């Protein structure tokens, strides 16, 4: 089919900048760990998760 | 002093969000269809029936040329 492919990659490009926010890493995250999170949500990343959803 | 500051949702929440498939249709029947395809049919076959009668007159009139030339 190979159109899908792009038009779904550019949404996982989006998700990719929430996880690079949220921990500075695009795909390797290490961003849940055995006590919780490593760190708390930046200030405007909840509003953009909803944009996007 | 200061109260505490991190990333919450604002008050009331936030608006709805769609997730449902939403596949309209587009809407014609296929008698619709069918009867649009008969009807160009149709058309062009009469269209085609004039032309082509045009044209074997025409052909008849060279021919006729051709005769008064050949003696």
């Amino acid at each position: 089919a190979m159109t899908p492919f792009f038009w779904m990659f550019e949404e996982r490009e989006k998700m990719f900048e929430f996880y690079e926010r949220v921990s500075g890493a695009r795909m390797h995250a290490a961003y849940i760990r055995p006590g919780g999170v490593h760190q708390d949500l930046p200030l405007g990343l909840l509003d953009d998760i909803y944009e996007f959803s | 002093a200061s109260k505490v500051k991190q990333d919450m949702p604002p008050p009331g929440g936030y608006g709805p969000i769609d997730y449902k498939r939403n596949l309209p249709r587009r809407g014609l029947s296929g008698y619709s269809m069918f009867a649009v395809g008969i009807g160009t049919l149709l058309f062009g076959y009469w269209s085609m029936m004039k032309w082509n009668r045009e044209r074997r007159r025409l052909q008849i009139e060279d021919f006729e040329a051709r005769i008064a030339l050949m003696p």
